[PDB]
Protein backbone atom coordinates (compact mmCIF):
# COMPACT_ATOMS: atom_id res chain seq x y z
CA UNK A 1 0.00 0.00 0.00
CA UNK A 2 0.88 3.74 -0.10
CA UNK A 3 2.24 4.09 -3.45
CA UNK A 4 5.81 4.75 -4.56
CA UNK A 5 7.73 7.20 -2.89
CA UNK A 6 6.99 10.46 -4.51
CA UNK A 7 6.98 14.30 -3.99
CA UNK A 8 4.27 16.93 -3.64
CA UNK A 9 4.65 19.07 -6.26
CA UNK B 1 1.24 0.64 28.06
CA UNK B 2 0.40 2.84 25.05
CA UNK B 3 1.66 1.50 21.84
CA UNK B 4 4.03 4.17 20.65
CA UNK B 5 5.02 4.38 16.85
CA UNK B 6 7.55 7.15 15.73
CA UNK B 7 7.75 8.94 12.14
CA UNK B 8 11.39 10.71 11.71
CA UNK B 9 12.19 12.67 9.10
CA UNK B 10 15.18 15.12 7.97
CA UNK B 11 14.84 17.56 10.65
CA UNK B 12 16.10 15.44 13.72
CA UNK B 13 19.40 14.92 12.05
CA UNK B 14 19.49 18.99 11.35
CA UNK B 15 21.46 19.74 14.76
CA UNK B 16 23.41 17.02 13.91
CA UNK B 17 24.69 18.20 10.65
CA UNK B 18 23.37 16.46 7.70
CA UNK B 19 21.09 18.28 5.64
CA UNK B 20 18.30 16.88 3.15
CA UNK B 21 15.98 18.00 0.09
CA UNK B 22 14.95 21.70 1.29
CA UNK B 23 11.43 21.90 -0.86
CA UNK B 24 11.70 25.86 -1.04
CA UNK B 25 14.65 25.15 -4.08
CA UNK B 26 13.95 21.54 -4.60
CA UNK B 27 17.65 21.19 -3.82
CA UNK B 28 19.44 18.98 -1.85
CA UNK B 29 23.42 19.57 -1.94
CA UNK B 30 22.59 22.60 -4.52
CA UNK B 31 21.29 19.07 -7.10
CA UNK B 32 17.76 18.47 -8.39
CA UNK B 33 16.35 15.81 -6.67
CA UNK B 34 15.36 14.06 -10.40
CA UNK B 35 19.38 14.19 -11.26
CA UNK B 36 20.50 12.12 -8.03
CA UNK B 37 17.30 10.65 -6.60
CA UNK B 38 15.17 9.28 -9.28
CA UNK B 39 15.60 5.46 -11.16
CA UNK B 40 15.93 8.18 -14.81
CA UNK B 41 18.60 10.07 -12.79
CA UNK B 42 20.93 7.09 -11.60
CA UNK B 43 19.95 5.86 -15.38
CA UNK B 44 21.16 9.06 -16.97
CA UNK B 45 24.31 9.67 -15.38
CA UNK B 46 25.26 6.91 -12.90
CA UNK B 47 28.45 8.56 -12.24
CA UNK B 48 27.61 11.36 -10.74
CA UNK B 49 24.54 9.64 -8.73
CA UNK B 50 26.95 7.21 -7.43
CA UNK B 51 29.45 10.48 -6.31
CA UNK B 52 27.01 12.48 -4.42
CA UNK B 53 26.14 8.71 -3.01
CA UNK B 54 29.87 8.58 -1.43
CA UNK B 55 29.83 11.94 -0.69
CA UNK B 56 26.84 11.53 1.60
CA UNK B 57 28.12 8.25 2.85
CA UNK B 58 31.17 10.34 3.58
CA UNK B 59 29.96 13.19 4.89
CA UNK B 60 27.71 10.70 7.65
CA UNK B 61 30.81 8.82 9.08
CA UNK B 62 33.03 11.96 10.08
CA UNK B 63 33.53 12.84 13.53
CA UNK B 64 31.71 16.26 13.77
CA UNK B 65 28.42 14.40 13.28
CA UNK B 66 26.51 12.67 16.03
CA UNK B 67 23.38 11.65 17.11
CA UNK B 68 21.80 15.02 19.34
CA UNK B 69 19.50 15.13 22.05
CA UNK B 70 16.41 14.12 20.32
CA UNK B 71 17.89 11.10 19.21
CA UNK B 72 19.17 10.30 22.63
CA UNK B 73 15.53 10.75 23.92
CA UNK B 74 14.05 7.91 21.22
CA UNK B 75 16.68 5.27 22.50
CA UNK B 76 15.22 6.58 26.31
CA UNK B 77 11.63 6.32 24.73
CA UNK B 78 12.15 2.62 23.28
CA UNK B 79 14.16 1.58 26.76
CA UNK B 80 11.22 2.43 28.72
CA UNK B 81 8.40 1.26 26.21
CA UNK B 82 10.18 -2.08 24.47
CA UNK B 83 7.90 -4.26 22.01
CA UNK B 84 5.19 -1.87 22.19
CA UNK B 85 7.29 0.99 20.58
CA UNK B 86 8.16 1.43 16.83
CA UNK B 87 10.50 4.12 15.19
CA UNK B 88 10.60 4.20 11.53
CA UNK B 89 12.61 6.80 9.38
CA UNK B 90 12.77 8.32 6.41
CA UNK B 91 16.01 9.03 7.22
CA UNK B 92 19.14 7.23 5.45
CA UNK B 93 21.21 8.40 8.49
CA UNK B 94 22.86 6.09 11.08
CA UNK B 95 21.94 8.47 14.18
CA UNK B 96 18.94 6.55 15.76
CA UNK B 97 21.26 3.42 15.84
CA UNK B 98 24.27 5.27 16.91
CA UNK B 99 22.02 6.71 20.07
CA UNK B 100 20.96 3.06 20.63
CA UNK B 101 17.54 2.72 19.33
CA UNK B 102 17.34 -1.40 17.84
CA UNK B 103 14.83 -2.72 14.80
CA UNK B 104 14.46 0.67 13.27
CA UNK B 105 12.76 0.62 9.87
CA UNK B 106 14.40 2.70 7.38
CA UNK B 107 11.38 3.15 4.94
CA UNK B 108 13.72 4.89 2.86
CA UNK B 109 17.27 2.62 3.02
CA UNK B 110 20.23 3.74 4.70
CA UNK B 111 23.42 5.33 3.01
CA UNK B 112 25.71 2.86 5.19
CA UNK B 113 24.13 -0.21 2.70
CA UNK B 114 24.74 -1.07 -0.95
CA UNK B 115 22.45 -3.16 -2.64
CA UNK B 116 22.53 -5.91 -5.73
CA UNK B 117 21.19 -4.52 -8.59
CA UNK B 118 20.66 -7.99 -9.58
CA UNK B 119 19.44 -9.96 -7.10
CA UNK B 120 18.39 -7.54 -4.47
CA UNK B 121 20.75 -8.67 -1.92
CA UNK B 122 21.76 -6.11 0.78
CA UNK B 123 25.33 -5.23 1.84
CA UNK B 124 26.77 -3.32 4.85
CA UNK B 125 29.19 -0.93 3.43
CA UNK B 126 30.75 2.32 4.64
CA UNK B 127 33.12 2.91 1.80
CA UNK B 128 32.67 4.42 -1.74
CA UNK B 129 31.54 2.70 -4.31
CA UNK B 130 33.14 2.59 -7.57
CA UNK B 131 32.37 0.89 -11.33
CA UNK B 132 34.73 -1.94 -10.13
CA UNK B 133 32.46 -2.69 -7.65
CA UNK B 134 30.15 -5.48 -8.17
CA UNK B 135 28.41 -7.85 -5.91
CA UNK B 136 29.70 -11.28 -4.56
CA UNK B 137 25.96 -12.61 -4.51
CA UNK B 138 25.63 -13.48 -8.30
CA UNK B 139 27.30 -16.08 -10.60
CA UNK B 140 27.43 -13.48 -13.06
CA UNK B 141 28.33 -10.37 -11.07
CA UNK B 142 26.09 -7.57 -10.75
CA UNK B 143 26.61 -3.56 -10.31
CA UNK B 144 25.96 -2.00 -6.82
CA UNK B 145 24.08 0.60 -6.17
CA UNK B 146 22.90 2.77 -3.03
CA UNK B 147 20.04 1.32 -0.83
CA UNK B 148 18.32 4.21 -0.65
CA UNK B 149 14.63 4.29 -2.14
CA UNK B 150 14.52 6.89 -4.74
CA UNK B 151 11.69 9.04 -5.97
CA UNK B 152 9.87 6.99 -8.32
CA UNK B 153 10.28 3.53 -6.23
CA UNK B 154 8.55 1.38 -3.06
CA UNK B 155 9.45 2.48 0.23
CA UNK B 156 10.78 -0.44 1.97
CA UNK B 157 9.23 -2.13 5.43
CA UNK B 158 5.65 -0.78 4.36
CA UNK B 159 3.93 -3.69 5.44
CA UNK B 160 5.16 -4.13 8.89
CA UNK B 161 5.04 0.68 8.84
CA UNK B 162 1.03 0.40 7.80
CA UNK B 163 0.53 -3.24 10.98
CA UNK B 164 1.85 -0.41 13.31
CA UNK B 165 -0.39 2.62 12.38
CA UNK B 166 -3.02 0.43 12.72
CA UNK B 167 -1.90 -1.03 16.10
CA UNK B 168 -0.30 2.39 17.71
CA UNK B 169 -2.03 4.46 20.18
CA UNK B 170 0.41 7.64 19.86
CA UNK B 171 1.52 8.40 16.41
CA UNK B 172 4.54 10.97 16.77
CA UNK B 173 5.80 12.28 13.65
CA UNK B 174 9.22 14.27 14.03
CA UNK B 175 10.96 16.64 11.68
CA UNK B 176 9.21 15.69 8.70
CA UNK B 177 8.13 18.22 6.16
CA UNK B 178 4.90 17.18 5.00
CA UNK B 179 6.14 16.83 1.48
CA UNK B 180 6.81 13.32 0.75
CA UNK B 181 4.50 10.54 0.53
CA UNK B 182 3.54 8.20 1.20
CA UNK B 183 5.06 8.87 4.84
CA UNK B 184 3.54 12.31 4.60
CA UNK B 185 0.11 10.06 4.25
CA UNK B 186 0.92 8.47 7.52
CA UNK B 187 -0.82 10.72 9.77
CA UNK B 188 -4.08 10.62 8.46
CA UNK B 189 -3.86 6.16 8.58
CA UNK B 190 -3.02 6.76 12.02
CA UNK B 191 -5.85 9.11 13.00
CA UNK B 192 -8.02 6.78 11.37
CA UNK B 193 -7.13 3.89 13.28
CA UNK B 194 -7.88 5.93 17.02
CA UNK B 195 -4.09 6.88 17.56
CA UNK B 196 -3.51 10.02 19.26
CA UNK B 197 -0.70 12.18 16.87
CA UNK B 198 1.81 14.44 17.75
CA UNK B 199 3.96 16.84 15.50
CA UNK B 200 7.57 17.23 17.40
CA UNK B 201 9.21 19.86 14.47
CA UNK B 202 11.49 23.17 14.43
CA UNK B 203 8.96 23.89 11.41
CA UNK B 204 5.16 23.13 11.07
CA UNK B 205 4.44 20.49 8.40
CA UNK B 206 2.28 20.73 5.59
CA UNK B 207 0.09 18.51 7.24
CA UNK B 208 0.98 20.01 10.70
CA UNK B 209 -2.51 20.44 10.87
CA UNK B 210 -3.70 17.06 11.19
CA UNK B 211 -1.94 16.66 14.24
CA UNK B 212 -3.90 16.57 17.49
CA UNK B 213 -0.72 17.70 19.58
CA UNK B 214 2.32 19.59 18.66
CA UNK B 215 5.46 21.46 19.77
CA UNK B 216 8.25 23.63 17.95
CA UNK B 217 11.27 24.21 18.00
CA UNK B 218 15.09 22.91 17.75
CA UNK B 219 14.96 19.04 17.66
CA UNK B 220 17.42 18.85 20.98
CA UNK B 221 14.92 20.25 22.49
CA UNK B 222 11.85 19.52 21.91
CA UNK B 223 12.15 15.76 21.82
CA UNK B 224 13.70 15.41 24.84
CA UNK B 225 10.69 17.94 26.57
CA UNK B 226 8.14 15.93 24.76
CA UNK B 227 9.67 12.17 25.94
CA UNK B 228 9.86 13.05 29.68
CA UNK B 229 6.53 14.55 29.25
CA UNK B 230 5.03 11.12 27.88
CA UNK B 231 7.22 9.38 30.14
CA UNK B 232 5.32 10.61 33.02
CA UNK B 233 2.29 10.88 32.17
CA UNK B 234 2.54 6.87 31.69
CA UNK B 235 3.78 6.65 35.49
ZN1 LIG C 1 24.39 -10.15 -7.07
Amino acid sequence: KGGAKRHRK
Amino acid sequence: KPRVLVLTGAGISAESGIRTFRAADGLWEEHRVEDVATPEGFDRDPELVQAFYNARRRQLQQPEIQPNAAHLALAKLQDALGDRFLLVTQNIDNLHERAGNTNVIHMHGELLKVRCSQSGQVLDWTGDVTPEDKCHCCQFPAPLRPHVVWFGEMPLGMDEIYMALSMADIFIAIGTSGHVYPAAGFVHEAKLHGAHTVELNLEPSQVGNEFAEKYYGPASQVVPEFVEKLLKGLK
